[PDB]
């Protein structure tokens, strides 16, 4: 996915 | 009655594992009619309240988590069990996160 923290 | 608040998302836990939540959410503090001070943590979507933590000074820190370099992690630390809950900032400028800190602590510890 983009990232824990990203969307 | 609501003295500090900021946009930022909670995290979860998963046997020992902390998961970052994605949803968007709203850390604040609230005073409520009975003087009580309250860490509260809601879903900006829906307006769900899923935290809600009363505490009184000394019992908390609100610190920076600085060796997370994916995002903005905060942890409120309790003295009580040494629990911790963390919340990641989702204001797209990072220019106020260190003041957001420093008004949770103030308000949680030593208040105006």
């Amino acid at each position: 996915g983009p990232g824990s923290m990203t969307t | 009655k609501y003295l500090v608040e900021f946009r930022a998302g909670k995290m979860s836990l998963k046997g020992t594992t902390v998961t970052p939540d994605k949803r968007k959410g709203l850390v604040y503090i609230q005073q409520t009619d009975d003087s009580l001070i309250h860490f509260c943590w809601k879903d900006r979507t829906s307006g769900n309240v899923e935290d809600d933590l009363i505490i009184f000074p000394d019992d908390c820190e609100f610190k920076r988590v600085p060796q997370c370099p994916s995002g903005r992690v905060y942890v409120l630390k309790f003295k009580a069990g040494s629990k911790r809950l963390f919340f990641w900032m989702q204001e797209p400028k990072t220019d106020q996160d260190e003041e957001h800190c420093r008004k949770v602590n103030e308000y949680l510890n030593n208040p105006p």
